[PDB]
């Protein structure tokens, strides 16, 4: 019988700043036990910046991202070329998701930006369009190894003041542009260690205000 | 597997392609689906490698501890080892054999043992998933007292018909002649017998 | 798994990857998949890991015992055959596929065993996942008459065609080399083409970090 | 997912934790199960995210239709029925859904609807809906009485949830308070499970099961 | 739904310098029946643009006629249809993910992987994967079937990753190519010998090569294989 | 379908045939409503050019639209039946869906919505 | 009906300079419902330590069986097992039920007493061994794990540095997953002290 | 859902309907009325799958009121019973069938005499003495058979139903929380509040 | 079978188990004790599948009043439970498992404290404070959370028992024909007959 499904693996990291917000994915496309291609992009700059990526079925996948960025663009037409905000883009994707309730595109869905106070902006969606504004947030084939790591480092969860009697615990502050880059990159080798679908390269979209920054890694190809 | 063995005037002469699938990788281009039971009494093996492996391997065990105690058993004799095994252990087995021997009193002898472990003698006998393909071509090309050269033709332009029209036959054409000189081995390569 | 053998001038060489995986995960990243039967016979495994290592401690247990009963350095076919009945008698229910080689009196042997238990003879095989990938470099490189150094480095290169294109393997390639007349020589880890780059950050934590509960020093003597 | 909602004296308490699961892992930790349809209805959410999610945004968007054509705030009843009878339409084609509609009006006072995903409708006092409903309602119901104080009737309501939360796998996170009375519902925090826990155990002497 | 009948196996590919290589044997099977042996599945759109096809030949000639279609649709009314507005690769190719995408979401899909590969108008070379799924991709190497697990270890040993795509002539992508082919024949149970080639170049345009043969294999070998173990004879 | 605009605007800006039905109420027999300080009254006339009637089984002029509305016209009385029996289906089907019986205010407006869909509708008077 | 997914649970294990340590959460639950707050996965037969994840009565079942057999060969041997030795016996008796498994992830911990070593290894219910110059993960949240030991794990870290490591790894690991948790212990082991530690978390 | 019973006596129909509401391993409610009037003289309870039950009640509800209104008359007992049982016969060869079961009660005000009728889903309609849905009737009916009397009061009725819960409480595997007994007569419908 | 509770006090422990024996509609008894004494100072509770649950209990039973006859002793509450483990552990990967989930209440003499032992079908064991088997423990062990502290005594427990009870007649689906209640302590084991 025909399986309309398939899994093309790879991983995708969403990380918010106080001024920025990064979107990262590895570049790695499979099927079964077989590479694809070592370099296939599916993190996506939309216009009015937002970064969206659909990850897991990649033909569902290319065909959220392709009807978004369409929305995007009757958007403007029917509102006075009017900037569309994160927060209504979010709702919006949950529309275009739910509306194949009873035939679900079959993705986890990650989208950044800024909000409407300059401040970074991740939201998460599952694949029939339940959603939720974040911090934080890994989707994917490796979203169970990177997650709690995120949650350590970038929530400092079960982290207490030293000292203090595991009473006092680590204050959340915003993390720079460097750091997070940083966790991105550590996040990715050590997805790539241990989970065969991740691997061969890094690509990492960054936004903030002046635009949408791209930054290119390699990862192991093994 | 595309297999056959074929009697003619000095003897026998049993015939096999070399290939060996996992659905429609091929495992081995240049299996040797010719094996030896005893001297002069050969098995062409076709169906599961492991079951057809195993079973040639008990039979020369059986014709050897035969041997030992009353000399050199018939082609007959081998071909009933084998059924018996391929009889009583129809359930478990996936194995079509083809037995073919030289005696000095009966001369060349093929049996033939399909799936359900029934024994059948015959002057030639084909077998395998490409033999279905030549079926039409063997019954009217194949004659009696053959010479060996003839026979050596009637089983490269058959085995090269099956091969050319089964996906799971391929690769060279082993044979194996028996007769009263003694055991001489033959390959054919693609080369050769696909322009045929 | 990847594992490949082939046969040279004066012995035989085999050679295997050493990746374990368990579903999506990597559970070993330098596992030995290289067995030793007898001093000049050993085993290349693919296929249930703790299967491939149990029958091939088996057989090699029964091989010294038949080593000592005999007076006799223990052949190839030997270890072979009883690999094949054993294998056989399982059903495939042991899914061990094994490329077994070696020297002994009778010369320089290379064999391949599968779950069900048949085997093949050859001047060159591989096995396991990546099989394909390897037998694809062996149908382009081999040819008749390899040299000690050739067939090194064809059999690493079949390896490393798994690793780099068959998402089961990956990590380094190991190595053993058994000529005729001289010592086996197992080489592991000869080619470690899958280092880990420096991290971007240490994590060493604040000493008081972790919130503790209680502590007690726990009675290892008697 | 354990949600509560109980009547009495002073009003109605909603009590929900945050937890969102995909089999045994868990997904989140903060997630909003009250949705605030206008300034006097609430409604829980419990199954399926995007269902209730979807479908009880939905609802907020026809309760605003009402008022607007109606010139009037809709009643408790009819916003219930609104998604009652949506949810029937769609029986067996596998939504799931668990909710809780309430809210305060003039003609009908402080009211409880229960709504789930097969089409029950049911008007009641208590109700406890989820995966972890049991542990809240063995709580609930052994401490509730009608003349329990605004203060009290907080406490127990996030209790009930901290119950469920420590004893159901699929529940936890933080706890998310909500009061109503005739003026509307008035948000009381979130309070999470981490903290909550050990202030609760101590401060009361419970949880004697756990090591101190 | 669907099941496969009269099939085709494998189609591959790479880039090079100048331009693309597609390559795809001759052969009809029907199930483990080798059954037409005078089957194309490659199908040159224009003079820039060549569309390799594996899976059900029933769907590949559906397909076939809708490319055909195609150029006589972008001819009408267009004074362009030979110069600025022929149809690029590019076009051609998302058509058709368009078309498999949408024939998988009714559930009745076009049994097929299709690599489509080409030269754009601006010299950049075009090669990019297309599945009965709907599923895209694109790499310096693509292949189909068993292509995918035989021929892209040994076409990736040539073209690693994009700057090594410079570094490749003609000359050497082809060899590859051909080596492949021959792989191919002595490995995948449902191969021919018989095999069609096409080179889309920036300079020299669409090249396209039938009835080519796998030739120079190594079967000498076999004569000194015996028995499966401990056969002597 | 019947699609023709019956209803439609003349160069002066009115629709003659709203206009001339509101002439058919004229022709209609009189109707009188009165709300007082806790009550209303419906008044109606009965035209005598019909004796030999039959009064307990002839139609009433005033109807029961529910327990607690009531509906009288003037006008074409084949046409209120239908008007009235689609008033009684929206009665009952707000008692289903609101849980509570029509306000006076929202069962007019329907009635009166029914009554505009009719002037600007295809194939209808 | 999975098994090793009835009651959950996690064990995590790594090395140091001249240390070792083994860690493990507490809970015991049938599926949804949580039993026990007590149950723990780590025991010790001398100086070698066995943590067992997995279906409870065979975690049960097994300590009873390796405590049996390490017994008997003090007796036999006249002195304790080492780490390489019990790791091989625990192969054998795995392996052993082949076809009527015990659904167990067993990890072993210690260092030898001769040679100093600091030594761990990990095994499938069957029986195959995995050794780790680092870490060993078993249980399920071995994902979650995997990835808190890939990127917090440095080579060579003091005991009271390992400790921090080890007790964040686990606990932010236990945390993503439903059936683990409930309560957590840290065991570290130095040559000739072990230091046994139950860590606070979170409750839910 | 669960148990629903009925009895007609000499001057009156008498319906018992159990009060819980229960779904999974929880007790949801424990006072619900599983009924509704259809009309002055004519009540119809309910069993059967969560959901359609109301949703079904509501909707002949609706119906006969409409009718009730249009007629300014109330339908028969006898012709309520064959609406009902004609709309669950269209239901039972639709795409999704009312899984409903209902007894009908009412008084005759033309015949002066009261009526019972019992429908299941399928549309099968009977008219009986007494009668019961779902696995009550494996315990009341023999008991009924028994205690009955076709010539008994409405006090008479309500002793014998009384029998019937407690044999119910005994024997019956699940709590169904007591029931809500209503009578309907001459007069109309009233509820008994103290069972 | 369906109900058995434990609790653990501080110098008793308290067993409650439900009387009701049900078979399809029926409940065919409402007084049934779903306990057996192993020793003078040990009691079993059990549930689950009909017949291996007294077979299970008396061939325990039997076995520790053997232990008991042969040794003139009586065997510690920890020992019992080990040996009820493993027994248990061994049907499980039997040809035809026993499917018997059981509490074991027991007063240690020797150490003077009460013990309260939790054994399902697979041979999974807990020492715990309180217990409880099936859907019992849905209930149970949240309200025990609440309001069980370790210095209770007897009678505290048996309030906090009634309030257990009287949750689970709330809120159960099924009629369990209340529960027999015995005490295990210094002075053996006896029961509470108004409860
Ligand atoms: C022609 C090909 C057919 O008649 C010949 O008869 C040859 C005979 C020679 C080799 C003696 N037959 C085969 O090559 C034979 C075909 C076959 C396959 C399955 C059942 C019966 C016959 N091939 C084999 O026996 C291979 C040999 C291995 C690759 C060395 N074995 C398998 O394909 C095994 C067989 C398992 C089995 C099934 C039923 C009865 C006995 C054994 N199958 C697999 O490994 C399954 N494989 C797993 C990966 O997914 C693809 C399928
Ligand atoms: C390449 C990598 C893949 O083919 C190689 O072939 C290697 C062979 C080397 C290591 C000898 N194969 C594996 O690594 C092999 C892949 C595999 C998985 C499952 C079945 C067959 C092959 N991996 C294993 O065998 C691991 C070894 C671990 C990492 C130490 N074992 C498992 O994954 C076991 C499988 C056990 C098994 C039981 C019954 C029949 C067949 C296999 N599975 C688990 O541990 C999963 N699960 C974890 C939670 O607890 C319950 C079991
Ligand atoms: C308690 C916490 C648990 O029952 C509550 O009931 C909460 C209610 C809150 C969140 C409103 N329920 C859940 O968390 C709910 C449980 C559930 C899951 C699936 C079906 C019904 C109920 N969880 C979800 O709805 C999750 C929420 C995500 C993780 C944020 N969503 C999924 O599991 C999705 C969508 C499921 C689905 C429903 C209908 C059609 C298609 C899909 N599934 C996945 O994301 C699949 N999977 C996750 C793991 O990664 C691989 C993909
Ligand atoms: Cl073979
Ligand atoms: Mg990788
Ligand atoms: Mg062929
Ligand atoms: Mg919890
Ligand atoms: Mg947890």
């Amino acid at each position: 019988q025909f399986n309309p499904y398939g899994d093309n693996g790879g991983t995708i990291l969403g990380i918010a700043g106080e001024d920025f917000a990064v979107l990262a994915g590895d570049t790695r496309n499979i099927t079964d036990y077989s590479i694809n291609s070592r370099y296939e992009p599916k993190v996506f700059d939309c216009g009015d910046n937002i970064v969206m990526s659909a990850n897991g079925f990649a033909a569902d996948g290319d065909a959220l991202v392709k009807r978004f960025k369409n929305s995007v663009k009757w958007y403007h037409f029917d509102h006075n070329d009017k900037k569309l905000s994160i927060n209504s883009a979010a709702r919006n994707i949950q529309h275009l998701l739910y509306g194949k309730r009873f035939f679900p595109y079959y993705v986890h869905t990650i989208i950044a930006g800024l909000d409407e106070d300059g401040k970074g902006a991740v939201y998460s969606f599952d694949p029939v369009g339940s959603y939720e504004r974040e911090q934080c947030r890994a989707g994917g084939a490796a979203a169970s190894l990177i997650m709690p790591f995120l949650d350590n480092q970038v929530n400092f969860k079960n982290q207490y003041e030293p000292g203090t009697n595991g009473k006092v615990k680590k204050p959340l502050k915003y993390l720079s542009v460097e750091e997070v880059i940083k966790l991105v990159r550590d996040s990715f080798t050590s997805a790539t260690e241990r989970h065969i679908q991740v691997g061969d390269g890094l690509e990492i979209l960054i936004v903030t205000k002046d635009g949408v920054r791209k930054e290119f890694y390699e990862l192991k190809r093994d | 597997t595309s297999i056959m063995a074929v009697t003619f005037k000095d003897g026998v002469i049993l015939g096999a392609d070399s290939r060996t699938t996992t659905g429609a990788y091929i495992a081995n281009r240049v299996t040797d689906k010719l094996t030896r039971v005893h001297d002069k009494i050969w098995c062409c093996r076709s169906g599961s490698a492991a079951d057809t492996q195993a079973i040639a391997d008990i039979v020369q065990y059986h014709l050897e501890l035969y041997t030992s105690q009353y000399g050199t058993p018939s082609t007959e004799t081998a071909a009933s080892v084998f059924k018996e095994l391929c009889y009583e252990n129809k359930d478990n087995l996936t194995a079509g054999i083809i037995v073919a021997g030289y005696d000095d009193k009966n001369k060349g002898e093929v049996y033939t043992i399909p799936l359900g472990g029934s024994v059948h003698k015959l002057p030639y006998a084909i077998a395998g998933s490409g033999s279905t393909f030549i079926y039409g071509y063997c019954d009217k090309n194949f004659r009696e007292n053959m010479s060996k050269e003839e026979t050596v033709d009637f089983i490269k332009h058959s085995l090269s018909q099956a091969i050319k029209w089964d996906g799971s036959s391929g690769g060279v054409i082993r044979m194996v002649v028996l007769t009263a000189a003694g055991v001489e081995r033959l390959i054919f390569y693609p080369d050769e017998y696909e322009q045929l | 798994t990847t594992i490949v053998g082939v046969k040279f001038n004066n012995g035989v060489v085999i050679a295997a990857d050493t990746r374990s995986t368990q579903g999506p995960i990597v559970a070993d990243k330098n596992c030995a998949k290289l067995h030793r039967i007898s001093p000049k016979i050993w085993c290349a495994g693919a296929g249930t890991a703790a299967d491939t290592e149990a029958v091939t401690q088996l057989i090699g247990s029964n091989i010294e015992l038949h080593s000592l009963y005999t007076s006799r350095e223990p052949r190839v076919v030997s270890a072979l055959q009883m690999l094949k009945q054993h294998l056989f008698k399982y059903q495939g229910h042991i899914g061990a596929y094994l490329i077994v080689a070696g020297v002994d009196p009778t010369g320089s042997h290379l064999f391949s065993i599968h779950a069900h238990g048949s085997t093949d003879v050859g001047y060159y095989l591989s096995l396991g996942s990546g099989s394909l990938a390897a037998m694809a470099v062996l149908e382009s490189h081999w040819k008749q008459d390899l040299t000690k150094e050739e067939a090194i480095k064809l059999a690493s290169d079949a390896i490393q065609a798994g690793i780099w294109n068959d998402l089961g393997s990956g990590s380094n390639v190991d190595v053993c080399v058994m000529e005729i007349g001289k010592d086996a020589e197992y080489l592991r880890n000869y080619l470690t083409p899958n280092v880990r780059e420096e991290k971007q950050k240490s994590y060493k934590f604040p000493r008081g970090t972790t919130a503790v509960l209680k502590e007690s020093i726990v009675n290892i003597c008697d | 997912t354990t949600t509560l909602a109980f009547r009495f004296q002073g009003g109605i308490i909603v009590a929900v934790d945050s937890r969102a699961t995909a089999g045994n892992w868990v997904a989140s930790q903060t997630v909003k199960k009250v949705i605030e349809i206008n300034p006097f209805l609430l409604g829980t959410m419990a199954g399926g995210s995007a269902d209730c999610q979807f479908w009880e945004t939905w609802l907020g968007s026809q309760c605003r239709l009402h008022e607007l054509r109606e010139k009037e705030r809709i009643s408790v009843a009819a916003a219930s029925k609104i998604l009652s009878n949506l949810v029937y339409q769609y029986k067996g084609a596998g939504l799931s859904m668990g909710t809780m509609i309430c809210g305060y009006t003039r003609k009908e006072g402080p009211t409880i609807y229960y709504v789930d995903s097969d089409g029950t409708r049911l008007k009641g006092d208590i109700f406890c809906v989820g995966s972890g409903q049991t542990f809240a309602y063995g709580v609930l119901d052994s401490n509730y009485k009608w003349d329990l104080s605004v203060e009290d009737a907080l406490y127990l309501g996030k209790r009930s949830i901290l119950a469920a939360a420590h004893r159901d796998a699929y529940s936890g996170g933080s706890v998310n308070l909500y009061h109503v009375t005739e003026d509307g519902w008035i948000y009381h925090g979130n309070h999470d499970v981490g903290e909550l826990f050990w202030k609760v155990k101590e401060e009361e002497g419970s949880f004697n099961n756990v090591i101190g | 739904t669907q099941q496969p009948i009269v099939t085709g196996t494998s189609v591959i590919s790479m880039k090079y310098d100048n331009g693309v290589i597609i390559a795809a044997d001759n052969l009809g099977s029907y199930g483990s029946l080798l059954r037409f042996n005078g089957v194309e599945r490659l199908i040159p759109v224009g003079d820039n643009t060549v569309v390799g096809i594996s899976g059900d030949i029933s769907d590949m000639q559906h397909i076939e006629r809708l490319l055909k279609d195609l150029v006589t649709e972008n001819a009408y009314d267009n004074p362009l249809a030979d110069a600025e507005e022929a149809l690029e690769p590019s076009y051609i190719f998302e058509y058709l993910a368009t078309v498999m995408y949408q024939r998988r979401s009714k559930m009745n899909p076009l049994w097929n992987a299709i690599i489509v590969a080409g030269v754009q108008s601006n010299g950049d070379q075009f090669l990019r994967y297309v599945n009965l799924l709907g599923v895209t991709y694109s790499s310096p190497t693509l292949a189909t079937g068993f292509g995918a697990h035989m021929a892209n270890p040994l076409l990736r040993k040539v073209v690693d990753r994009e700057s090594d795509i410079p570094k490749t002539t003609v000359q050497v992508a082809e060899e590859a190519i051909v080596n492949a082919m021959r792989v191919l024949y002595y490995r995948d149970a449902r191969s021919s010998r018989n095999f069609s080639l096409a080179i889309i170049d920036k300079n020299t345009g669409l090249t396209f090569k039938k009835n080519l043969q796998v030739e120079n294999m190594k079967w000498d070998f076999a004569k000194d294989i015996k028995g499966y173990g401990t056969q002597k004879i | 379908g019947y699609d023709r605009a019956l209803s439609i605007f003349s160069p002066d800006g009115h629709i003659f045939q709203v206009e001339y039905a509101l002439e058919a109420v004229k022709r209609g027999t009189c109707a009188v409503g009165v709300k007082g300080k806790n009550c209303v009254v419906l008044g109606c006339e009965r035209r005598s050019t019909l004796k030999l009637q039959d009064t307990r089984i002839t139609p009433s002029k005033v109807s029961k639209i529910d327990s607690h509305v009531v509906l009288s016209f003037s006008g074409l009385n084949a046409d209120s039946r239908i008007l009235i029996e689609k008033a009684r289906v929206e009665a009952q089907s707000h008692r289903l869906t609101l849980e509570d019986p029509v306000t006076v205010e929202y069962l007019t407006r329907y009635v009166a919505g029914v009554q505009q869909r009719y002037t600007q509708s295809g194939g209808v008077r | 009906s999975d098994p090793s997914s009835i009651n959950g649970g996690i064990v995590v294990a790594m090395t140091g300079k001249d240390c070792v340590a083994i860690a493990c959460d507490l809970r015991l639950g049938s599926q949804s419902l949580g039993v026990s707050n007590k149950f723990e996965k780590i025991f010790h037969y001398g100086h070698v330590f066995l943590g067992i994840t997995g279906l409870a009565t065979d975690v049960t079942t097994l300590n009873e069986m390796f405590r049996y057999k390490t017994n008997l060969y003090k007796l036999k041997e006249e002195r304790a097992i080492e780490p390489e030795t019990f790791t091989q016996l625990v192969s054998s008796s795995l392996y052993e039920r082949r076809f009527g498994p015990y659904f167990v992830g067993p990890v072993v911990a210690g260092i030898n007493s001769k040679s100093g070593k600091p030594f761990i290894a990990g095994f499938d219910l069957i029986g195959c061994i995995d050794e780790a110059k680092d870490f060993i993960v078993s249980g399920t949240a071995s994902d979650q794990l995997f990835g808190m030991c890939e990127s917090l794990y440095e080579p060579n870290l003091e005991p009271e540095d390992l400790f921090e490591t080890i007790s964040q790894a686990l606990l932010n690991a236990a945390d993503r997953d439903a059936l683990s948790g409930w309560g957590a212990v840290v065991y570290i082991i130095k040559k000739d002290e072990v230091v046994k530690r139950y860590l606070k978390m979170r409750q839910d | 859902m669960d148990i629903i019973l009925g009895i007609r006596v000499q001057d009156s129909v008498i319906l018992a309907s159990s009060k819980a509401v229960t779904r999974g391993i929880s007790v949801l409610k424990d006072s619900d009325d599983k009924t509704r009037q259809l009309s002055p003289h004519t009540l119809m309870s309910f069993a059967g799958e969560a959901g359609d039950t109301v949703q079904f009640a509501e909707y002949i509800q609706a119906n006969i009121q409409l009718y009730s209104i249009r007629e300014d008359y109330e339908l028969s007992p006898q012709a309520v019973s064959s609406f009902v049982r004609q709309e669950l016969a269209k239901s039972i060869r639709s795409r999704r069938p009312y899984q409903v079961n209902v007894l009908i009660g009412g008084y005759d005000k033309k015949k002066n005499k009261p009526e019972l009728y019992q429908i299941d889903y399928l549309g099968t309609k009977v008219e009986l003495p007494y009668g019961a849905h779902g696995y009550s009737g494996f315990y009341t009916f023999s008991l009924l058979d028994h205690h009955y009397r076709p010539d008994m009061t409405t006090e008479e009725g309500l002793d014998l139903l009384k029998l019937c819960v407690q044999e119910l409480e005994k024997r019956m595997p699940m709590d169904f929380k007591g029931v809500i007994v209503k009578i309907v007569d001459k007069d109309g419908i009233r509820q008994v509040d103290d069972f």
